[PDB]
């Protein structure tokens, strides 16, 4: 929360972040806006991008196609919030390992 | 134990497990996780034979651990249609009867099982075969059978809802066990 | 054109003819021109496999083909005369309630190949009624081409575009002539049902049976 | 009973994502239940959630004393789920309004076909099947076939004359159509005008106004007028038929969102509880659905349909908005409500203000003060802000010993812990409330312990304005009893400090991998060069130059 | 095989590969140092590096997807 | 604005709705029953035609003695080149 | 050279920074109300998630910096083991 | 479809084009309610228009005149339109039936021709009960099931076409090729 | 290219805010 | 997981359980049994494969013998899959190999059947 009397944090905003990249350091980046900010586990399949629950989707109906991923808590806020304006957003899930 | 099918995984290795051989490591934690599993089609998986060919370890950033993608073939249970198996019957139903084998254990049998079946449940669990053709016979099972000979037709494949069978067998009787054969 | 037509010919196509020809006939009617290497790559069938969907296509005179800017060839497949696969009993029938069943046989086997000759359809409907009939095996040529040339005459079936570069060039006269038969080898003529001369006869069949039932059923006759 | 085999992949991430709209058929198959009350709490003793309502515990719960229904957890191991409103009557929609209005002139209203060449449309395609195209590069191609099209008035393969399409209002179309002119007479306006004069025996004053009658496109006409277009002419209407589809732009299922992303508020002043506006505009679009079936049994004028028809249109589409200006005065709310793009525009947004700032804890700021008896990358920290502060680490072998001195000590005194964590059983328990002599006793391998800072860790010192890249460091952290910050004055130059009313604010890596790269990257003795120039930046103060 | 790539270590790489060490330690790994009683591991992940003593490959990419595999061993540490 | 007109429902719509008037039956006549069995035999010849490929997926596991109800007899019509694209070329 | 490689003298601006990048959630700030979000469903295209901004939205780790290479672990390992005989199944027993 | 009662309305309102809404009343011998309902019900299935006439260069839907019009062409298009989903789920459910008991009937009818093979050489009446038992009430009830189902599925998908062939014939005649 | 202004057409970010400090004195959390 | 082959590589009743015999042999022995449940699933699976290849008369035969009855089942015609599924049970009773093969009666005779089924009886032990 904002503000001392509640007992809240402070805020990074681009003005150190450009510093933090010009130096070329990136896993102190996504330790101090993703670890230590909002960390959460989000299922999605990989035929079509969608958020399912307890590895199950719904639209599909299958449990073959089915993958976990860490995604901070505002992506996810941001992509079940743009929903409601008509508009799907489909992710499509890549092999990183191969 | 009829089949054995290749399948591919990534497998992690714990960072404290540096010292033993990464192929035996491998291959106890491949065996560790199929064990009592069916996937969604092969069928039920039994051990792991062996592994074809090893690819490389791979470091992520941010977990330390090992990162391996191998190859291995497993024994899967998965029998074709014409094939007659023995098993030892539990119960008896209004709807067939219940019998199941060592470690798989949901066989279910339908009414197709004779021609003059008869099946009534009282008090307990019975089943009668009356046979009139040129002469009388009367067959009586109870409670508990064994060595029930038998084809398994209808091979069926549901998929479990998120947490309620996902393999099931039907059988029609051939040879009841005294020995007498039906065609 | 629209996505309930295309479902619908989808089933037709999957019904009728194969699976393999389906795929390629109901991709190209999404798209109205697109050269064969496109196609192929887009449907991702093999080249063996969209060639003879084709030829299969193409015998049954439900794709066209034309030649365009350099050499090349652009499809066209025509939906609109593929949705009247449901027709074909009742052309049949009709066929069959003036004549007899020789131009009904004549008519059955003239809509499942496409362009055909006729002197293969007469000695097959033939054999067939000489392989139905029990005592007498005997089926006179001339009475079976009897019924072709009046169908002919009448125009009922008539020819396609014959043979007049990458590819010949597809043209169509006015000159529906029946050559000179020989009954104990003419190719490069083949004939086609025409459905244009049905649906005029049905066109007429309606509004004879309206008129009929609208006031008196003598002036049905005179009209 | 068998267990499925069910094993989750780490080794993916998303490569691409593409846009695209839903349909009402894949909103319903995606929904999961269908609202069908409009009361949002039931009168019943305590406060509990309505079954079929829009405040429903199916979708998601939002506090810590009701459990899911559909997955048995809490709101922190819970996404959400949606659900699927039937609309009466087809709404028209705010963001979709220029391109149905730019397709209604693209294809005509009485044949849906486009107005164009055989010749033209193949030339055109040609430029579409290219394999570069540029997001950019479409936008001109769109506003090059609309002219175009709009120049002919007459299609060529029917011979219907079409007129122009615009808008008018707010959410009205008029295809402006049947034109009267004085040079040429036309049999299709002529017809037109006599079918009207035999409507005039009853009514006296609908003639004068006939000249002025003309084709109003409504939802209902343009629904079936989107589902008669050909789809072999939709690539050329730069339109996506894998992702999009003409047909779906008309609101007919409207999508709720899940409960989880609408959480209430209450205030303890005079018992209030006050809902999400997002709920009370669904609610209220609901009341405003049943009157329209409720006046068709019972029976009302033409116009009072078309009235609670354009409201119903109308409330609908200031739900997102909610910014829309040109409302009639009698419609015009008097309260001020934000909808999802005003969620999303502003300075309080979620674009620039929470991913962007993304705020974190485990920080701290304090007025900086001199002290020149440390090294170049040391830094003072006060004992109180270091008994704040907690980093976690793993016990190692070497490290029982030195973690069971430190649990021993406690959290009253500097050195110690103050969370422990257990290796298998993900809990944290403190060391205030419970006993430390017996924890000390019970530590295996691989358990994490959250400790003081202590002196000899990688700490972060920076500004809030900064303009270079040098204006962020890391340091030595050092704990010093004074309630103040201290650092050299000779690193005073990188940070621009004036030393009179500064607030300086310090910042703590949690993980320790991420320790490392702020070691030898943004390092005090490694950055001694600024990258513009090339010069030390860090040699002396005025004091010590004199 | 000729590696036209320049054989002096990274800074970039460096840190990545002490990180990686560090918190490999921290896991209760297979010590190869013969370390004497100290705290900090990520201090002592650097003196395996001083002593040329950490099994780690570094494996750099080309833009067109060429793979090059480095040893740490092989790479000239200089300070 | 708002008149007297509330209105709260608590069961669901039903899935199926319960239609009022049933739908009225066909015609019969010989040429009905004709027709009827000439498209079921038209479809029949359709399935057991050489036009229809029936070796698209041949999905075969286990070999036996009956491969005549495996397999099926197919011959090959007159391709007919000449009245063809040449660039097609088989 | 980087207004200068692609086509003609570009300059840093709204409309210049579309022509240069092509992801439309970085323009999504610059830009107004729904104008560009509501194009994009219309359109239709897909976005690359490739840029440093798009990684720290997203969460996934940035190639520029200590992202470019990879990591690799060394230990004992056999590349093709042997492999177990399958005595039943065997081509030159079974006369196919 | 929807009755006598609404077909004559209907008839009513496409002999007097533009019909006002306060005028059907008198015209057509009908309760208000359930008029209104009726006319309501058959805007909501888009079967006929509803043009506007206002007295402002605004809309002002308030004090307005509305007037019902009825378009043959546009209904006649939209029933096209309708009798090919017709057909297709038509030959949905034909095609439904077939896949559910496809083994049974092909283990039916290769039981038959075993035995139609052997009657050729000699029939005994104790074979020729052995397969009136071999198959069971259900296993040959559903042929007899299925045989009346495909019949009557194969019987409305002509009715259905050719209501086609009678509302293709009107929509080709108003075009004209230019 | 239309004449637009920087400082109406561009929003305002942290960049702007000139963090200065001066004397003026005198939502749910779960 | 992504599967290159279903059915493939079919093999028999005492391939696994010959591999089952000394998997666990050395298990034992080697392993102290750490995890409960990931061990105590495959301790159950084994136990009820060998039990129940214990129980079917098959486990008596060295893989020589084997291939000298895929030798003489490799002669006459009957079908790659009937070798094996004969081989799984024992064909001792007459009655059984009318049912083995899909239709014996027509393929072929009874003395060619109660030769094959005394070289049977000879092979497979009791
Ligand atoms: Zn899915
Ligand atoms: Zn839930
Ligand atoms: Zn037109």
């Amino acid at each position: 929360t904002e503000g001392r009397s509640r007992d809240g944090g402070l805020r990074l905003g681009e003005m150190e972040r450009d510093c933090l990249i010009g130096y070329g350091a990136s896993m102190l980046l996504l330790e101090r806006l993703m670890i230590s900010s909002d960390a959460f586990e989000v299922d999605v399949c990989g035929q079509c991008g969608l958020l399912g629950y307890s590895g199950w989707c719904h639209y599909c109906k299958s449990s073959c196609h089915v993958s976990s991923l860490r995604i901070p808590y505002a992506c996810k806020l941001l992509f079940q919030e743009l929903q409601s304006m008509n508009i799907i957003p489909r992710l499509k899930l890549s092999k990183y390992n191969e | 134990m009829f089949v054995l099918v290749e399948m591919v995984d990534t497998v992690r290795i714990p960072p404290w497990q540096f010292e033993r051989k990464l192929n035996d490591s491998i291959a106890e934690e491949l065996n560790k996780k199929l064990a009592n599993k069916v996937v969604y089609n092969v069928g039920l998986c039994i051990c792991l034979f062996d592994i074809t060919k090893l690819e490389d370890a791979y470091v992520f950033p941010g977990d330390g651990a090992s990162h391996t993608k191998v190859h291995f073939r497993c024994v899967v249970f998965h029998p074709f249609l014409d094939e007659i198996l023995i098993g030892k019957i539990k119960g008896c139903s209004p709807e067939g009867v219940h019998v199941s084998l060592g470690f798989f254990d949901d066989i279910l049998i339908p009414p197709e099982s004779l021609q003059q079946p008869a099946k009534f449940d009282e008090a307990e669990q019975v089943w009668v075969w009356e046979y009139e053709t040129e002469e009388g016979a009367h067959d009586l099972y109870m409670d508990t059978g064994e060595e029930i000979r038998f084809r398994v037709v209808d091979e069926s494949f549901v998929d479990t809802s998120p947490t309620e069978a996902p393999y099931t067998l039907v059988g029609s009787i051939s040879e009841p066990g005294s020995w007498w054969t039906s065609n | 054109m629209t996505q309930a037509e295309i479902k619908l010919c989808s089933l037709l196509l999957q019904e009728h003819f194969g699976e393999i020809v389906e795929k390629i006939g109901v991709h190209l009617i999404r798209t109205g021109s697109q050269p064969l290497r496109v196609i192929a790559h887009d449907t991702g069938t093999s080249l063996d496999q969209v060639k003879k969907a084709l030829c299969v296509l193409v015998q049954h005179n439900l794709v066209s083909y034309q030649v365009h800017k350099r050499g090349v060839v652009e499809y066209e497949a025509q939906c609109s005369r593929v949705l009247r696969m449901l027709r074909y009993p009742r052309y049949i029938y009709t066929t069959k309630t003036l004549y007899s069943d020789t131009g009904e046989l004549i008519v059955e086997e003239l809509l499942l190949n496409g362009k055909l000759t006729m002197s293969a359809v007469v000695k097959k409907v033939a054999d067939r009624l000489t392989e139905t009939m029990e005592d007498g095996k005997t089926m006179d040529y001339a009475e079976v081409s009897n019924t072709f040339v009046r169908l002919a005459d009448t125009h009922f079936v008539q020819r396609c575009p014959s043979v007049p570069a990458p590819t010949l060039v597809i043209n169509e006269k006015d000159m529906y002539l029946v050559p000179k038969l020989s009954l104990i080898p003419d190719d490069g003529i083949y004939w086609q049902a025409n459905l244009d001369r049905f649906h005029q006869h049905f066109r007429d069949q309606a509004i004879v049976s309206a008129v009929a039932n609208r006031m008196d059923q003598t002036s049905s006759e005179i009209v | 009973v068998k267990e499925q085999f069910r094993e989750t992949d780490v080794a993916k991430k998303i490569s691409h994502i593409c846009f695209g709209m839903k349909s009402p058929e894949e909103m319903r198959q995606q929904a999961h239940i269908q609202v069908v009350s409009k009361n949002l709490y039931s009168q019943d003793n305590q406060h509990a959630p309505l079954l079929y309502g829009v405040l429903d515990h199916r979708m998601g719960t939002s506090e810590k004393d009701r459990p899911c229904e559909t997955c048995g957890k809490n709101l922190a191991d819970c996404l959400g789920h949606y659900g699927y409103i039937d609309l009466e009557l087809p709404c028209f929609h705010v963001g979709y309004f220029r391109a149905v209005i730019g397709i209604l002139q693209m294809i005509c209203k009485t044949c849906c076909h486009i107005m164009l060449s055989q010749e033209e449309k193949k030339q055109f395609l040609d430029y579409l099947k290219r394999p570069g195209l540029t997001y950019l590069q479409k936008r001109g191609l769109k506003k090059k076939i609309s002219d175009k099209c709009r120049k002919k008035n007459i299609c060529h393969h029917c011979g219907a004359f079409n007129g122009t399409v615009k808008k008018c209002g707010l959410l009205k179309i008029i295809h402006e159509k049947y034109k009267t002119n004085k040079k040429v007479v036309d049999p299709i306006v002529s017809n037109f005008l006599q079918s009207f004069e035999t409507a005039i025996e009853h009514n006296k004053e609908v003639e004068p106004l006939l000249g002025r009658a003309q084709e109003n496109l409504n939802p209902l006409v343009v629904l079936n007028l989107f589902k008669r277009i050909p789809a072999e002419d939709v690539p050329l209407l730069l339109m996506n038929p894998e992702a999009g589809k003409p047909s779906d732009l008309i609101l007919t299922r409207l999508l709720v969102p899940p409960l989880c992303i609408r959480p209430s508020v209450v205030s303890d002043l005079k018992s209030g509880t006050n809902e999400d506006d997002l709920t009370m505009k669904l609610t209220e679009i609901i009341f405003l659905n049943d009157v329209i079936k409720k006046h068709r049994i019972s029976g009302a004028k033409t116009q009072m349909i078309m009235e609670d028809w354009d409201f119903l249109q109308l409330q609908c589409a200031l739900y997102i908005n909610s910014e829309l200006s040109g409302i009639p005065l009698n419609m015009a709310p008097k309260k001020w409500t934000r909808g999802f793009v005003q969620r999303l525009k502003g300075k309080q947004g979620r674009f620039r203000g929470n991913l962007s700032g993304k705020r974190v804890d485990f920080s701290g700021r304090t007025v900086i003060s001199p002290d020149p008896n440390l090294r170049i990358d040391e830094v003072a920290v006060p004992v109180h802000v270091a008994k704040i502060l907690t980093f976690p680490e793993k016990v190692n072998k070497a490290n029982i010993n030195f973690l069971r001195k430190l649990v021993q000590n406690g959290p009253e005194v500097h050195p110690g812990a103050n969370f422990i964590q257990q290796r298998h059983t993900q809990m944290k328990r403190f060391l205030k409330y419970g006993n430390r002599e017996k924890m000390a006793q019970e530590l295996k391998y691989g358990d994490i312990v959250e400790r003081h800072l202590i002196d000899g860790d990688v700490v972060l010192f920076n500004r809030q304005p900064s303009l270079h890249k040098l204006s962020i460091m890391a340091h030595l952290a050092r704990v010093k009893p004074h309630r103040t910050f201290r650092f050299n004055e000779c690193v005073c130059t990188p940070y621009n400090a004036d030393f009179d009313g500064d607030e300086m604010n310090l910042h703590l890596p949690q993980t320790e991998e991420a320790k490392a790269e702020a070691l030898v990257l943004m390092g005090t003795k490694a950055n001694l060069v600024t990258p513009r120039n090339g010069e030390p930046l860090i040699a002396a103060i005025q004091d010590f130059l004199t | 095989q000729k590696r036209i790539t320049t054989p002096y270590m990274t800074k970039y790489e460096r840190a990545r590969v002490l990180g990686t060490r560090a918190l490999q330690i921290a896991m209760c790994a297979p010590v190869m140092v013969e370390l004497e009683g100290e705290t900090d591991p990520l201090l002592i992940a650097m003196k395996e590096l001083k002593a040329r003593k950490i099994p780690i490959i570094i494996r750099r990419y080309l833009p067109d997807g060429s793979y090059e595999d480095w040893g740490v061993d092989e790479l000239i540490i200089t300070d | 604005k708002g008149e007297k007109l509330p209105d709260v429902v608590l069961k669901p719509p039903p899935l199926f709705p319960d239609t009022d008037y049933k739908p009225v039956p066909l015609k019969t006549g010989e040429g009905e029953e004709y027709m009827l069995a000439l498209k079921q035999e038209l479809r029949e010849t359709m399935k057991r035609m050489p036009y229809f490929i029936e070796t698209p997926e041949e999905r075969q596991d286990i070999e036996r003695y009956s491969k005549r109800y495996m397999k099926v007899y197919k011959e090959e019509w007159i391709p007919d080149w000449r009245r063809l694209p040449r660039e097609m070329m088989p | 050279d980087l207004m200068t490689y692609k086509g003609e003298v570009l300059g840093i601006t709204r409309f210049g920074l579309a022509k240069m990048k092509e992801s439309v959630l970085m323009l999504a700030s610059f830009e107004k109300t729904a104008d560009h979000l509501f194009d994009a469903a219309y359109f239709g295209q897909k976005d690359s998630v490739c840029g440093v901004s798009e990684c720290i939205i997203m969460g996934i780790p940035m190639n520029i910096g200590t992202g470019l290479f990879k990591l690799l672990h060394k230990a004992d390992r056999d590349p093709n083991p042997p492999k177990r005989p399958l005595i039943f199944d065997t081509n030159e027993f079974h006369i196919p | 479809r929807f009755g006598s009662r609404c077909a004559r309305i209907f008839r009513l309102v496409l002999q007097k084009k533009h019909i006002e809404q306060k005028q059907v009343e008198d015209f057509a011998m009908i309760p208000a309610k359930e008029a209104k309902d009726m006319l309501y019900k058959m805007l909501s299935e888009n079967f006929m228009s509803l043009q506007e006439i206002p007295k402002t260069p605004d809309h002002a839907p308030s004090r307005t005149f509305y007037l019902y019009t009825v378009n043959i062409l546009s209904a006649a298009r939209m029933l096209l339109h309708r009798c090919y989903k017709s057909i297709a789920n038509l030959i949905e459910r034909r095609q439904f039936e077939t896949k559910e008991n496809k083994r049974l009937l092909e283990k039916s009818q290769r039981v038959e021709a075993i035995i139609a093979s052997m009657q050729a050489t000699g029939a005994e009446e104790a074979q020729l009960q052995e397969i009136e038992e071999m198959i069971t009430a259900p296993e040959r009830q559903q042929l007899e099931t299925l045989k009346r189902n495909v019949n009557k599925l194969d019987a409305s998908e002509i009715q259905v076409d050719e209501t086609i062939f009678l509302l293709e014939s009107y929509i080709e005649c108003t075009m004209k090729r230019q | 290219q239309e004449e637009y202004d920087e400082e109406e057409q561009e929003e305002e970010n942290d960049y702007i805010n000139s963090y200065f400090e001066d004397g003026d004195d005198f939502e749910a959390t779960y | 997981m992504e599967v290159k082959d279903a059915n493939s590589a079919l093999l028999s009743n005492y391939e696994v359980f010959q591999l089952l015999t000394d998997l666990k042999e050395q298990r034992k022995e080697s392993g102290k049994n750490k995890h409960s449940s990931g061990q105590q699933n495959l301790n159950t699976i084994t136990y009820e494969t060998l039990k129940y290849i214990s129980k079917t008369p098959c486990r008596h035969q060295s893989p020589e013998i084997v291939r000298e009855f895929l030798t003489a089942l490799k002669s006459h015609k009957l079908t790659k899959a009937e070798k094996l599924q004969l081989l799984n049970h024992r064909p001792v009773t007459a009655v059984e190999i009318q049912l083995m093969v899909e239709e014996s009666e027509e393929r072929l005779t009874e003395e060619q059947i109660e030769a094959l089924l005394h070289t049977v009886t000879s092979i497979l032990p009791a």
